Order: structure tokens, then C-alpha cells, then sequence
């Protein structure tokens, strides 16, 4: 129930950590880059977004 | 080597040289350099003393002992796993991912390893010293005769460039050195009756042993017994 | 190399040379140049300190470090892929693949526009002064003494101040000690023969070590039991 | 080349020559000729600097740049198709194909009438002044020191001011360093062997690297797995 809450909240609320220079800087516990993708609520807000 | 390497001080070599009345202006200062030029050119590993020292690696770097000349093997202090050699050109340098086998690299008074924070044991070779801080030379009178001839060869070369020695005297000294410097090479190299048993076990193997470097070359000369069926 | 490179200064070579009463007019100034002729003519790779340094490629070009002599490799910073060599004749030039590099002076021409690359190179080891530091290995020091002896005795022989059999003996003694010193610095040790034993003895060949930093060249190739 | 080409001015070779007191009448005027005769005699393509310039062809003829020595390639500026060589005896000449070029003086004779072409050529690197700029590499300097010494001692031997044994040593001391400086500047590095390794080992051989600017020459040839 907690791993599926990890699977839903990363699909719904996932923010891509690629900087504008195209390099990730969030590093894990062994030193390698954590590569995260864009979720469903970030990929919808690029074209027709409003506030 | 067949014989034992007994140690004598450096003024033994000036008992022999100043028997020649042309070499009487040789000194200890002149004999110290020509002994070290000789020991290094001959390169017999039985002239150096075998020492083992544990040093600690800080950040892919360790501080190396002072009296070292050459490292036989480095190992790890916790495992006993030996380290081979660094073929990497990019050892401790990280990519911007900020990203297998232990290895080492030695240039000066510093050792460059592939491990970050660990103690390593270094089996090296030094010069054996006296009560004084002088080198201590072997007792073998093949070594002492060809060291006598080497110091006589470099001194007579200086007299021949000045013009104070006929060319047939240097040409004879260069000849008599050339034989005794090969005979000294054959003496200090050719294995003993005890040391040919350690080669009889290595050479004769029904199932070949090809990983003695992972150990400390400990079972290089161990007998490979085979069960009888 | 079996032995280690314990560094000593350049006046060490004049304790040895000024023992000769014909070479008493050699200086530190002349020992500096005749050392630099001797490091480069021999070209032994153990005398060079191995440094690594990152540059920034601006537009197919970047500057090069001030103490560079020879580049071992150049690799990309983010990926890690080593750059091979530029075979192109028309690199930065547009009209109307695998990356590559080419270094001539203090500039390196790469095939990538705006990137960073790590350069692993070689320098001369300096001193507290700005002077080169030499190994104390008495096979190296003896033949470096004989190089300065031979180039000085050549000068005297052209002026007529040295017998023709004296330069002939000094040219002979150098030609042995230059090939003996060469083999002293290039024969592999017990620790470096394992890096050749594991490279040579391969059932499945590894032929792509250059994409890495020649890192796994000495790695033993293990085969499972089935 | 394992090393790099770091530049020094011409009078560094006169720091080295005038240590010999039988050469102390040399000038900067004398070093300019005997180096340019030398640099051309070795013919090393690492000493020359690579430049690329787009010219325009008027009618089977074009204007060539002023610093040129040897053209690597000529390609079309619109296509990228390189030009081979003019084997035609009758190029522009009508009676009553593949593009080509032929360059004699400051003129390049092509087989295309009105186009723009890119010429990858090799030039001499120069100073603040307009004088040639030699490598600092102490094998190149040691044999350029011996080249100007050999050509000065030849003049003396013809004048009868130098014994045959002095010139015969300099003719021999040059003759060894002339091969060593050749081999210093030609033998490939650990990075230039990968231009050769990816080219030598090919299962489907590539035989059309001249149409490109020799760009894909040392590219690795990958085979799919099936």
C-alpha cells in the first residue's frame, strides 16, 4: 500500500530534475545521478497553461 | 643465489684498490658514489633488504617510506588481496555523473591507489645501512673483485681522457671488468639447490597455477600433489 | 619499471661531472639544457608527472594547460567517452559521428562545439625553483653524466683539444649506458606484468579498452564453471 | 606524435649553436635559411599549421591563399564532395564528370566553371614578426642545431679549416638525429593509434573516405548481434 502510493504519486506528481544545461545534480547514496521524469501534471502544463 | 650474503663495511673495498699504486687517491667519498652506481647497474635483488610496511591511504594517495627503492607487491590489509598496477589514465577523477579491481601506481614519495580509505601493506626493498649512514656491501669476493674493477674502470677512464694512461691499460681494464661483471651476474642469480626445488614445483604442474599474484606469491614453489585413483 | 623514481635536484649531476678535471667548466646553466636534451631524446614515460585537468571547449576549441608536454587521453566530462583523434580535414568548417581531438600548440581542436573535456597529460616535475627534477637512479644519473660528457667532448674534439680515441671511448660508453637506461625504465615489474598477464591471456578478447580510460586493461578475465 | 608541438622563436636555436665557438659567426639571417631548408627536408606534417579557406572559382581557375604550402584537400562548398586530381590533359578546352583540381602556382585549375570551394591547406606558423616558429621539442632542436652545424662545417671543410674526422663525426651525429626526429614526429600516439585500429580492423571495409573529408577514417565499425 505504500509502494503503490509511491507508484501513484510519482506518476501524478513527478518533477523532472534535468537542469537547463542538461545535467542532473541530485546525487544518490553511491554518488550517481538521480534521473527523474516529468509526471502527468507537469507534461500537461507546458502548452496551454494559465493562472 | 647459492651463497649467503654477509655484510662488510665500505673500507674493505679500499683495502683492495689502494694495493694498486695508481688508485691511491681514491677516497670514501669517491667509493660511496661508485658503489651505488655499481649496485644499481648490476641490479642483483639479493643485495637489497626485504622490508614490509603498512601505510594508510587518505584519498587515493598514501605517503611512502623513506628508504624505499622498489616495491615487490602491495596488498590490502583487511583482505590480503594484492593490487596489480594502475593502467587507468583517469583514476580519481570523476565524471559529472559523479561516478572494480584494486590497483596502485607509484612515482616518488607517493603511492596512487584505486582505493579511497584503506590500509595497504607494501613489501619493498631498501639499502642495508651501517652504524654510519653508509651502504653495507656483500662479502662475496666475486662481488668485491668486480667492484674493485668497476671503480678501477671509471677512474682509469678519467686518466685516459686526461692522457695519463696508455690505451692498452684501459682496454685491459675494460676487458677484465667485462668478464667479472658477467660472472658476478651469474653468481647472484643462479638458484640454489634449495631454490631449484621452488622452481621444480612451479614448472611441473599437471593442473596449472596461474593466480599466484593474487596471493603474496606464497605458493609459487609449492608441490602440486595428485591423488591416486 | 622495477625501481621507484626518487627525485633529486639538478646540481646532483655536477657532483658527478666535476669529478672529471676536463669538465670543470660546466655550469648549472649548461646542465639545465643538456638535461632537457636528454629527457626528450630518451623519452622515458616514468620521468613525467601524470596530471589530469578539465578544460572548457568554447567553439570546437579550448585552451591547454601551461605545463603540458604530452596528452595521454582526452575524454568527455559528462559521458566519459574518450576522444580518439581527428582524421577530418574540414572539422569546424560548415558547408552551404565518434568525437575526436587534435592539439597543436596551446589549443585543442575538438569536434564538439560547447562542452567540457578532461585531459590526462604529462608534465615535467619541477622544484622549489622552476627547474626540472631528475631521478636519483644511478643508471639514469650515470648516462645523463655521459650525455653531458659526450656533448662537451664533441665540442673539444672539433676544436682539436681531445684525442680521437677519447671521444670514441666516451661515445662507446654512452651508447651502452643509453640502451641500458632505456631498458631500466621500460622493463615491466612484477606488479605490472600482472597487468600484461591479464591482458594477454583472454579467452574472450577485450578490444575496446580505449573507450574506457584504459582502466580495465589489466583486469583478469574470469570464466564461469558450467 | 606522442608529444605536443610547443612553439619557440628562431633565436632559441642560436642559444644552442653558439655554445660551440666554431659557429659563433652565425646570425639570425643564417638561421632563417638553414631552418627553412631543414623544416622542408624533414617534411613533417606536424610542424605546419592547418588552415581552411573558401575561395571562389571564376572559370576553371581560382585564387590561392598567400601562406599555402601543401593542400590537404579541396571540396565543394555546397556539396561536400571532395575533388580528386586533374588527370585530364585538356581541362577547360572545348572541341568543336567527377570534379577535379590541379594547382601550379597561385592558381588552382578545377574542372568546375563557377563555384565556391573549400581548400584545406597547411601553412607555416609565424611570430610577432614575420619569421618561422620552430617546435621547442629537444629532439627537433638538437637536430636543427646539428643541421646548421653540418652545413657550416661543410663550408669550412671546403675551405680547409676542419679536419675530415671532425666533419665525419658531425655528418654522423646529424645522420642519427635526423632519423630520430623523423621518428619522434611520425610514430602514432595512444590516441592516434585508435584512428588506425578502427580502420585496420573492419569486417565490411570502408573504401570511400576521400568523398568525406577523411572524417570517418578512424571510426569504429560496429556489427549488430543477431
Amino acid at each position: 500500500l505504500q509502494f503503490d502510493e509511491y507508484k501513484n504519486n510519482a506518476m501524478a506528481w513527478g518533477t523532472s530534475n534535468r537542469n537547463l544545461n542538461g545535467e542532473y545534480m541530485n546525487f544518490g547514496k553511491s554518488g550517481n545521478a538521480i534521473k527523474t521524469g516529468a509526471g502527468i501534471f507537469e507534461q500537461t502544463e507546458v502548452a496551454n497553461t494559465m493562472y | 643465489m647459492v651463497n649467503n650474503i654477509n655484510w662488510v663495511k665500505l673500507p674493505v673495498i679500499l683495502d683492495r684498490l689502494l694495493r694498486h699504486p695508481l688508485l691511491t687517491d681514491l677516497n670514501l667519498e669517491t667509493a660511496i658514489q661508485y658503489t651505488l652506481d655499481f649496485i644499481s647497474a648490476m641490479g642483483l635483488p639479493n643485495v637489497y633488504v626485504d622490508k614490509i610496511e603498512t601505510i594508510d591511504i587518505k584519498e587515493y594517495r598514501g605517503e611512502l617510506p623513506c628508504d624505499l627503492i622498489s616495491i615487490n607487491q602491495v596488498r590490502l590489509h583487511k583482505n590480503g588481496i594484492a593490487l596489480r598496477a594502475m593502467t587507468d589514465n583517469f583514476n580519481a577523477y570523476p565524471t559529472h555523473d559523479h561516478k572494480g579491481e584494486p590497483s596502485f601506481k607509484t612515482q616518488g614519495r607517493v603511492i596512487f591507489t584505486s582505493i579511497k580509505h584503506e590500509k595497504v601493506d607494501i613489501s619493498y626493498k631498501a639499502i642495508m645501512l651501517d652504524d654510519e649512514g653508509l651502504p653495507l656491501i656483500p662479502d662475496n669476493p666475486i662481488f668485491l673483485k668486480t667492484l674493485e674493477l668497476y671503480i678501477k674502470k671509471e677512474w682509469f677512464t678519467i686518466l685516459f681522457d686526461m692522457g695519463k694512461i696508455s690505451p692498452a691499460v684501459l682496454n685491459n681494464t675494460q676487458q677484465e671488468y667485462a668478464f667479472k661483471a658477467g660472472q658476478c651476474n651469474n653468481e647472484f642469480v643462479i638458484p640454489s639447490v634449495s631454490e631449484m626445488e621452488a622452481i621444480t614445483n612451479m614448472w611441473n604442474q599437471l593442473i596449472p597455477r596461474v593466480t599466484e599474484f593474487r596471493r603474496g606469491f606464497k605458493n609459487l614453489g609449492d608441490k602440486e600433489y595428485i591423488r591416486v585413483h
